[PDB]
């Protein structure tokens, strides 16, 4: 090291400072609130009874977290879709709004639910604006909802004299006209109720059983964010160096425990140097130093090269206890027995004698170091 | 209900030299024997803030909220019940209000038609109890809700006629709306107002509102005799001081004089 | 420490660093030249003699009395009266000796700028020479010149 | 690191290494200064020793 | 000089560019943060799309991790989505990944 | 990435690797763009 | 020069006029700080002179 540091092979006689000692962190360790309040999945989903596709619902999840794994993870299989987003993102993110609109179909219109699409249920009732961030998740409800006389009460729009907007979901039950003759009254000649019911039954066939649809549409990341996802945490370690998160403060280090008490809202703690060593735990709250893993400038005293390779080390400002706790699972010194403290820092590979000479390798603190025939073969 | 009454005595509204307060913790952070400097919004020290007082003397006008405030009553019977923030406080635009009835706070991101001259009728529970709603006849959109048990603790054990000073630090920032706060029992002067002496306030509570806001109007019961203060924050230069035990326990104005 | 002091605990900004590389090390060999001149300075001041005297156990001299700039046996350190008043003068930033992590970690941590300033990769190194050695040298040239 | 990819970084941190390197090496020039001042004293002391 | 080839959703092209990050940027062809070179794209509806639908062109859909710069990834293994070890063509959250 | 080096060496008998120094030259680089985690060797009987 | 275009190569070759006048800066104070050493031993040695 001193000759890779002075960028020669030979070294004269000295005292050379080289690359400073510092323990490496031993695994990494994160720290997030245990979950508040969770988002209102069971009142989306587990309904007792959901809107019809005309009569599509709508409704705001905010204030709250996010955990879209979970409701997928519960006990019934649900066939979960998409059309324009990660969907591994979503719980790594955070969002501005997240709205939710909820409705019944049958399992052929499945398809006319996403942005750009045509046809009955895209066009009259159901329309998603096409540049749409977000999935489509549906089950077939057939083991639950539909009844063996015809469950009829759920209901379509089928006519409306224009295509409607993104968003715009249309209540107005307006007889509808496909003639060039005006439709006075409740019915005529081409004049048209513009819904119908699905015959939902037990017996009837894929594509045409009833299925319970929920649409997710959030907008996210531009602007101050009412959802975010789960915030991923592990176990609570001391006295060992580390990689540390707590609540996206990012730093590496030992944690312990500190009898030092903050006041109710103070998250972090910054020493005379303007930077972090404390944090309060945020699942359990207690107040936790952080000191940056141990280190000390590595000094490396040599006779000249052209006299021998035997060199001794000092570890500047450091209690030679301390060194030994940086095992390094280059350290041979550590073996020890030769090991001195002086008031410089831990010396080794050097032995410390009375025979009071004259200066030669200037250690400090009134101590200086020689290569020496040592025989007071 | 809303009635605007016609019995408002008009007068020019007093000043009171703010001495040392109106100082609140910067950051959410921890330190102690130290001495930090900060740029931040703080009430300058020994400014004019406005004065208010009620007894059968009333007065709830509107003030501007311009960069941010500070607010403090001396008090006894919790006459103060919140506050109203806003632009046009008439459902034009949004407002937010933050209340304290009998039983609970509520703090309500809606439109809030707001009445002429908003109250609430107790007189000391002489002959009744909590009944009254003179704040708004209509509730359009309501964004954002938020509802808590009962806030503002008394002094326990009491001392005759011995008031308590309530400081509160409002401003809108970045989006969020920021609260600071603190309570203290206090000795009372008899013709003096707005008592000389330090402590800062902590933050009570951060929301996410995001309105603009341009005025706002103190909520107040309806004899009485409530009296409180209102200044206006400004940007300036402060050294706050951080004891051992890490509260800030004094600080200096740094445009004050030359010596500041 | 360079390296830490620029960069704060980071194996990827010390991979940046080393785009700039002899920047470093200009800066620690010329700390370090300042940092051996020190010990020349107390050396060529202080060491001047070669033999370390000591004056006689009867001090008398004509009645001038150097009881008051002599050393002390009762002091641990051999420093005099005049010394031992001069060392409470002087309010010295870290004085070389070691900390131990029993001290620069809990207590005086939240209050010591040594503790804070450590951290930062800044470090202060002791005198090649104790102020009992230079009490030693400063006894050895006031000796000398009494008798 | 945290909201910048790559590009942006390694030209956000090329202003603290600069700025820290500048601050560094404004530290060892005044003490270059102050050192020969502290030594101009010593060769005083010595020369009044 | 090594010459890349493939097509991509004309959407995507943004993920071409060195140290960006999606879907075809992380679980199938990523350049690596040092890349020297030149990208170029063109839609080729003309020469590569058929009314009938040419879905004789594919992408990955998911992976183990993120790859490696100028890494290739050409296993038909099933992505185990679902929480269970998953033998064999299909089950509950195991994806065919092309 | 593949770098090699030949020497021609006298059979010092119970130790192992001549004690000396050389580099090994640049053989090819190959566009092989795989991941590998496990290695083997193929020899003759 | 021979790899980029006249409006985006005139960043790169700013850092490293920046670096390089950096580097003389640090080299002419350095020389400043010993020709100042050397003086004070040349007047030292005219006075033994
Ligand atoms: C005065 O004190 C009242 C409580 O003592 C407090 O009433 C609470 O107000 C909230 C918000 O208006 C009500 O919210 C619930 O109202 C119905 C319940 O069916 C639902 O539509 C809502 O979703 C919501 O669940 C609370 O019900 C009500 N508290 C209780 C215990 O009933 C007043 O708001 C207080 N007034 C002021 C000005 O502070
Ligand atoms: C810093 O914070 C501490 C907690 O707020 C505070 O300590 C408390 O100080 C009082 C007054 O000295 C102590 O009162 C008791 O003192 C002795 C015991 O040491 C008894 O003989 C007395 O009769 C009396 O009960 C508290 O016991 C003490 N609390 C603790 C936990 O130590 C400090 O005083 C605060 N610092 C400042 C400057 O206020
Ligand atoms: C050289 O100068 C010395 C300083 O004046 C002087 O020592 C001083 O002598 C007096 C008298 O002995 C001491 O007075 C104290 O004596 C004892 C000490 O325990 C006390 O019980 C008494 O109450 C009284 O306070 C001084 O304390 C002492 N000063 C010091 C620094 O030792 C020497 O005597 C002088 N030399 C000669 C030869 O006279
Ligand atoms: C994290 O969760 C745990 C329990 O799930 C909470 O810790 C409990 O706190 C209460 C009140 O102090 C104790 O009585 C329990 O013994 C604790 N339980 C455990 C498991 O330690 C903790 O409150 C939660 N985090 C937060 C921020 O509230
Ligand atoms: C309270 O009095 C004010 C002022 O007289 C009323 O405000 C006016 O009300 C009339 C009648 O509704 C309107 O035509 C005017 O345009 C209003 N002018 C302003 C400046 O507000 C207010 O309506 C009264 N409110 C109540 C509840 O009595
Ligand atoms: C909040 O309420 C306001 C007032 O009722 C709404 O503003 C009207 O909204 C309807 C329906 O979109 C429009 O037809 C009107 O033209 C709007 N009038 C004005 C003066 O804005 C507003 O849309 C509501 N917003 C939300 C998010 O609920
Ligand atoms: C090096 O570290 C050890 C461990 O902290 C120190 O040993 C302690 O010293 C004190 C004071 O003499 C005793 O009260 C303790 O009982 C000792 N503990 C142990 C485990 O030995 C030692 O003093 C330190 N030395 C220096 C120079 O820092
Ligand atoms: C749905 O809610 C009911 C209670 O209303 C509960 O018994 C049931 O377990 C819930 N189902 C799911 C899948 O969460
Ligand atoms: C190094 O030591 C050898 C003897 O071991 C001596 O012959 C040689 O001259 C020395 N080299 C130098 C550069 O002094
Ligand atoms: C130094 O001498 C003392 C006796 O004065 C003895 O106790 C000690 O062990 C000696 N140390 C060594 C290393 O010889
Ligand atoms: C404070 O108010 C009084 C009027 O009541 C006025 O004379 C005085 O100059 C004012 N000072 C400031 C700084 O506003
Ligand atoms: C109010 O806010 C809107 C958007 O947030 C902005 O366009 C408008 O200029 C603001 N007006 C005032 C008076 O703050
Ligand atoms: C190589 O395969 C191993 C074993 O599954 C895996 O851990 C590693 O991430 C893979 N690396 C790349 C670049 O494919």
């Amino acid at each position: 090291e001193t000759k890779c540091t002075l960028k020669s092979f030979t070294v004269e006689k000295g005292i050379y400072q080289t690359s400073n000692f510092r323990v490496q962190p031993t695994e990494s360790i994160v720290r997030f609130p245990n979950i508040t309040n969770l988002c209102p999945f069971d009142e989306v989903f587990n309904a007792t009874r959901f809107a019809s596709v005309y009569a599509w619902n709508r409704k705001r999840i905010s204030n709250c977290v996010a955990d879209y794994s979970v409701l997928y993870n519960l006990a019934p299989f649900f066939t979960f879709k998409c059309y324009g987003v990660s969907p591994t993102k979503l719980n790594d993110l955070c969002f501005t709004n997240v709205y939710a609109d909820s409705f019944v179909i049958r399992g052929d219109e499945v398809r006319q639910i996403a942005p750009g699409q045509t046809g009955n249920i895209a066009d009259y009732n159901y329309k998603l604006p096409d540049d749409f961030t977000g999935c489509v998740i549906a089950w077939n409800s057939n083991k639950l909802d539909s009844k063996v006389s015809g469950n009829y009460n759920y209901l379509y729009r089928l006519f409306r004299k224009s295509n409607l907007k993104p968003f715009e979901r249309d209540i107005s039950t307006e007889i509808y006209q496909a003639g060039n003759k005006p439709c006075n009254g409740v019915a005529g000649f081409n004049c048209y109720f513009p819904l119908r019911s699905y015959s939902f039954r037990p017996t009837y066939g894929v594509g045409h059983q009833p299925y319970r649809v929920v649409v997710l549409s959030f907008e996210l990341l531009h602007a101050p964010a009412t959802v975010c996802g789960p915030k991923k945490s592990t176990n609570l370690v001391k006295n060992k160096c580390v990689n540390f998160n707590f609540n996206g403060l990012k730093g590496t280090g030992v944690l312990t425990e500190s009898n030092k008490k903050f006041l109710p809202f103070q998250q972090f703690g910054r020493d005379i140097a303007d930077t972090t060593d404390a944090v309060r735990d945020p699942q359990t709250l207690e107040i936790l130093d952080i000191t940056p893993c141990s280190f000390g400038g590595v000094s490396v005293i040599t006779p000249g090269t052209n006299t021998s390779n035997q060199v001794a080390v000092l570890y500047q400002g450091v209690n030679c206890t301390e060194v030994p706790v940086a095992i390094h699972a280059w350290r041979v010194y550590s073996t020890g027995s030769n090991v001195f403290q002086t008031r410089a820092g831990c010396l080794i590979g050097a032995e410390y004698v009375n025979n009071s000479y004259e200066c030669d390798i200037p250690i400090g603190a009134g101590i200086c170091a020689s290569y020496q025939t040592q025989t007071k073969v | 209900q809303c009635v605007n009454l016609t019995t408002r005595t008009q007068l020019p509204p007093a000043y009171t030299n703010s001495f040392t307060r109106g100082v609140y913790y910067p950051d959410k952070v921890f330190r102690s024997s130290v001495l930090h400097s900060t740029q931040d919004l703080f009430l300058p020290f020994f400014s004019n803030v406005t004065w208010f007082h009620v007894i059968k003397r009333f007065d709830n006008p509107v003030l501007p909220f311009n960069d941010g405030v500070y607010f403090a009553s001396i008090e006894k019977s919790n006459i103060i019940r919140g506050w109203i923030f806003g632009t046009t406080l008439d459902s034009k635009t949004q407002s937010l209000l933050i209340v304290n009835n009998a039983t609970n706070v509520v703090i309500k991101v809606c439109e809030f038609q707001f009445c002429n001259d908003p109250f609430f009728d107790h007189k000391n529970n002489k002959s009744w109890m909590e009944s009254e709603f003179r704040v708004y006849s209509s509730a359009n959109n309501c964004t954002f809700e938020y509802v808590s048990q009962p806030f503002l603790m008394d002094l326990e054990g009491k001392q005759g006629n011995f008031k308590n000073l309530r400081e509160f630090v409002f401003k809108n920032i970045d989006g969020y709306f920021k609260i600071y706060s603190k309570h203290t029992p206090i000795i009372v002067r008899e013709p003096e107002d707005l008592p000389q002496g330090f402590s800062a306030l902590e933050p009570l509570v951060d929301l996410p509102i995001g309105i603009n806001i341009t005025r706002f109007q103190t909520l107040l019961a309806l004899a009485g005799a409530a009296a409180y203060y209102v200044g206006y924050l400004q940007p300036r230069t402060f050294l706050l001081k951080y004891n051992e035990n890490g509260t800030i326990t004094d600080a200096v104005d740094c445009a004050l004089d030359p010596l500041s | 420490d360079c390296t830490m002091y620029i960069c704060g605990d980071s194996t990827e900004c010390s991979n940046l660093l080393l785009q700039y590389g002899s920047f470093c090390t200009q800066l620690k060999r010329a700390l370090t030249g300042i940092a051996v001149e020190q010990d020349k300075n107390t050396q060529e001041v202080f060491a001047q003699v070669k033999q370390i005297y000591k004056t006689p156990p009867i001090k008398y001299f004509g009645g001038f009395n150097f009881s008051q700039i002599l050393p002390d046996p009762s002091k641990p350190s051999k420093r005099s009266f005049i010394e031992d008043l001069l060392f409470n003068k002087v309010t010295l930033a870290d004085a070389g000796f070691i900390k131990q992590y029993g001290d620069c970690l809990g207590d005086i941590a939240a209050r010591d700028l040594i503790c804070a300033q450590k951290f930062k990769g800044l470090t202060v190194l002791p005198p090649l020479l104790t102020d009992e050695m230079i009490a030693q040298y400063t006894s050895a040239l006031l000796a000398g010149t009494i008798t | 690191f945290s909201r910048l990819d790559k590009v942006e970084a390694e030209v956000q941190i090329d202003r603290l290494i600069t700025g820290r390197l500048q601050s560094l090496q404004t530290y060892v020039t005044q003490q270059l200064i102050r050192a020969a001042e502290i030594r101009a004293s010593a060769n005083l002391a010595a020369t009044k020793m």
